[PDB]
């Protein structure tokens, strides 16, 4: 499940420093 | 401040048939501060703890033998031996074809100037690099 998570929020072009460490720690909840 | 906590995230080319070679996306937003890619491997600039993390995708039309023994590791480097972190271990064969996931995740205390690397043993059986989900990444907590 995290697995495909993480790569999803990987590609996203418009998210930012501060956002991909949430939605990575996100995945993670 | 989240902003000053370093990140990474790379993923693997998929024009690079044959290994398994990793490349930032022209990443500007993920920002780095101090991780370094060098030598297919992450750098780490500051003492502290990480989480360190994963993902290789194998493709094989149809089942060769019945051996087929596909590993995804994940290695560290601090005085310039290799010291594995994470492994993982999968036999998709008992031309049907198939595929395997080894996701890799764990949080590891390192040093600065740690070199993480993370490698597979069929570079020939990787693919769907190109979805983004071969990914290798570092967050420092
Ligand atoms: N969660």
């Amino acid at each position: 499940x995290l697995g495909w998570c993480i790569g999803e929020a990987g590609t996203d072009p418009n998210l930012n420093h501060a956002q991909f460490r949430a939605k990575i720690l996100x995945c993670w909840x | 401040t989240p902003s000053d906590k370093p990140v990474a995230h790379v993923v693997a080319n998929p024009q690079a048939e044959g290994q398994l070679q990793w490349l930032n996306r022209r990443a500007n937003a993920l920002l780095a501060n101090g991780v370094e890619l060098r030598d297919n491997q992450l750098v780490v600039p500051s003492e502290g703890l990480y989480l360190i993390y994963s993902q290789v995708l194998f493709k094989g039309q149809g089942c060769p033998s019945t051996h087929v023994l596909l590993t995804h590791t994940i290695s560290r480097i601090a005085v310039s031996t290799k010291v594995n972190l994470l492994s993982a271990i999968k036999s998709p064969c008992q031309a049907k074809p198939w595929y395997e996931p080894i996701y890799l995740g764990g949080v590891f205390q390192l040093e600065k100037g740690d070199r993480l690397s993370a490698e597979i043993n069929r570079p020939d059986y990787l693919d769907f690099a190109e979805s983004g989900q071969v990914y290798f990444g570092i967050i420092a907590l």
